[PDB]
């Protein structure tokens, strides 16, 4: 029975854990650094934190969430019978590996540095699943994603490359010294690419609003403006906006999937398959087909 | 007015099956009560009806039946005053 | 405006999913603001006037930093990078704030508000779909038997007189009004069986997949 019980209520374990979590990283991001059931929680930590103080407070919170994680781990190991499946299987298990690590990541917050706890709050990312399917949305197109930052790197590169062999002159940086204002930036090929990739795919406007501003009489004033504009056009309207468009892309392909597996789960019977509309004006209906006749 | 109008406006035809799997046509007078239904609630009726898990509508259309009979008495009373 | 709440259900109806990720930018923005107080303290320096020094230190402590990245991070276009100072390049942390500010951009702002963005986006696209179909359902099949428009094809009968008198809604209406009314001993063979169909909740008397349009041919056949 002991065993049982302690599995029956995996909700709970869970639920508290996560909760715990919450309120453990509120509290350091409220106050560090320092010297219903969820609102009945709340009164609790606030009181302890009135009289025994945010340092014994955390401790406890602490403490409390290792108790339950480790029960938690325990648990989910007896209840999944990871075991049974092979001992080389739980260690190679992903849900195992994950927790292991979290088991982890709360004893280094315990003892190694309070702000560990903060990472704790990725769990939130499985505990919503509406969250992970956003996530998936970007991770199952991560490769275009990947290339086409390694295709916008390349126009980065080819465009310095022009600006040291011509506009060179033109690169100056404003900087503030800590205890001239203004100097080149591009005077070394690699210096020339972290400026330009670091300040003009930031910039709205690009490349242009970096460099100091082209006198309109000035004789290479066209070159300047078609340089800009070409960066414009070619880096920030093209480029950064294609990732965006892969990113939509991909979120209707997966309302797509979910709706035609969604459609056919609810639309055909597992074992046969038959669609619902074969059962129509007949004595049995497809509700008792599933039901009993055809009952995997 | 016209003789053949209270006699031919209040007529209707429906379908129905039978027991027998039998379909037969019924035409049956429109009680005067059935005259004061409001436009606009039949608009409504007939857009918010939703499909129910057969994809047929007439299951809640029939349990609508009832708010309807009272929306209409009450329609009644209103046009006395 | 029906229209103007249209434009609003499309963002209503994924509201959940928009706060998630307002959570999960939340969390990356706290995550940020942990790594700026640790490593890059010095550099969080911001202008302020002063109603009657211009500049001084936002990251003293961890609530400001966060308030600060989290206000003046995700409003500004570049992201945080653009109201820290600006950082020497030949001075020795320059790579490493040049990555923070970098992957702040790639992680906060092109695919964390963007994400909202296509959240509201998948919500348009769904919530015309649906409209469309809906559109299509009522005027291509009837209310009550629902059979399809290109089945009262090549026949005497045609669809929307099939619609308009044979199988009109508020002709059952009017019916069922007549039954509840009528007394029980004035009731006829055909009203008495719905009647007692009524009495016993089952609704199998409508018509369903079949109308006597179409069996015209069937009788024929018979
Ligand atoms: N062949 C099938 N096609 C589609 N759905 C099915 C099929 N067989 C079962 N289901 C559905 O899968 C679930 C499993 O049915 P099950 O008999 O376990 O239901 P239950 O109501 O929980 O059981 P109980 O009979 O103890 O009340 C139910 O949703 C059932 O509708
Ligand atoms: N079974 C049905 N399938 C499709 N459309 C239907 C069905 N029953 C009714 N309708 C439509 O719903 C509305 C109700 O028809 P109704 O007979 O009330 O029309 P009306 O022209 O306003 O009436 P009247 O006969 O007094 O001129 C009409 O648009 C009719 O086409
Ligand atoms: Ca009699
Ligand atoms: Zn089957
Ligand atoms: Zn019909």
């Amino acid at each position: 029975p002991l065993i049982y019980w302690f599995s029956r209520r995996m909700t709970l374990w869970g639920s508290i854990s996560f909760n715990l979590a919450v309120f453990i990283n509120i509290i350091i991001a409220f106050f560090y650094p320092y010297m219903s059931i969820r609102p009945l929680i709340v009164a609790l930590i606030l009181r302890s934190i009135y009289y025994l103080g945010i340092g014994p407070t955390l401790n406890i919170l602490g403490a409390l969430n290792l108790t339950n994680k480790i029960v938690f781990v325990v648990s989910f190991v007896g209840n999944r019978g990871t075991f049974i499946r092979g001992y080389k299987a739980m260690v190679m298990d992903m849900e195992f590996l994950y927790h292991v690590g979290y088991i982890l990541t709360s004893v280094l917050g315990l003892f190694a540095h309070e702000l560990f706890y903060s990472i704790l709050l990725f769990d939130l990312i499985y505990r919503e699943e509406t969250l992970f399917n956003v996530i998936k949305s970007v991770t199952r197109n991560g490769r275009s994603i990947l290339l086409t930052a390694l295709l916008a790197l390349i126009l980065v590169y080819l465009f310095s490359i022009v600006g040291f062999l011509f506009l060179k002159d033109d690169f100056i940086l404003e900087v503030d010294r800590l205890p001239d204002s203004t100097e080149r930036a591009c005077d070394t090929l690699l210096m020339c690419i972290v400026t330009v990739m670091n300040h003009g795919l930031r910039n709205g406007g690009g490349v242009g609003d970096i460099l100091r501003k082209p006198s309109k009489d000035e004789s290479l004033f066209p070159a300047r403006v078609v340089y800009d504009l070409l960066f414009f056009f070619i880096v920030i309207i093209i480029v950064l906006n294609l990732i965006f468009g892969v990113i939509i892309d991909t979120f209707a392909d997966l309302r797509s999937e979910k709706q035609k597996k969604e459609e056919i789960l609810k639309t055909t019977c597992f074992i046969c398959g038959l669609e619902r509309d074969k059962f129509d004006n007949k004595t049995v209906s497809f509700e008792e087909h599933i039901k009993l006749e055809h009952n995997m | 007015e016209d003789p053949l109008a209270y006699y031919e406006n209040h007529t209707s035809q429906i379908e129905i099956v039978r027991q027998d799997r039998s379909m037969e046509q019924i035409v049956f007078p429109v009680p005067g009560i059935c005259q004061f239904l409001t436009e606009e609630t039949k608009h409504r009726l007939f857009t918010t009806t939703e499909q129910d898990e057969q994809g047929s509508k007439v299951s809640d259309f029939f349990d609508q039946s009832s708010f309807l009979h009272n929306e209409m008495e009450w329609q009644r009373k209103l046009r006395s005053m | 405006e029906e229209t103007l709440f249209n434009v609003i259900k499309s963002v209503t109806r994924n509201g959940r999913s928009i706060l998630l990720t307002a959570l999960l930018a939340l969390i990356l923005v706290y995550l940020f603001s942990i790594v700026g107080f640790l490593f890059l303290k010095d550099d969080f320096i911001l202008e302020v006037d002063r109603l009657p020094d211009s500049t001084e230190r936002a990251c003293d402590t961890l609530l400001m930093c966060i308030v600060t990245v989290m206000n003046h991070g995700l409003r500004n276009g570049g992201g945080v990078g653009d109201i820290l100072r600006k950082p020497s390049k030949d001075e020795s942390l320059f790579p490493a704030r040049v990555v923070y500010d970098l992957l702040f951009f790639f992680i906060v702002i092109i695919i964390v508000l963007n994400l909202i963005f296509g959240v509201i986006i998948d919500t348009f696209a769904d919530l015309r779909s649906e409209k469309q179909k809906k559109e299509e359902i009522l005027k291509t099949t009837c209310f009550i038997c629902g059979l399809e428009r290109d089945k009262f094809d090549n026949k005497t009968v045609s669809f929307e007189e099939h619609i308009k008198l044979e199988h009109n809604m508020w002709n059952y209406l009017y019916f069922i009004v007549l039954v509840r009314v009528k007394n029980k001993t004035d009731y006829t063979g055909p009203e008495s069986y719905v009647a007692q169909m009524i009495k016993n909740k089952n609704l199998d008397w409508f018509p369903r997949m079949r109308a006597m349009s179409l069996v015209s041919n069937e009788g024929e056949g018979e």
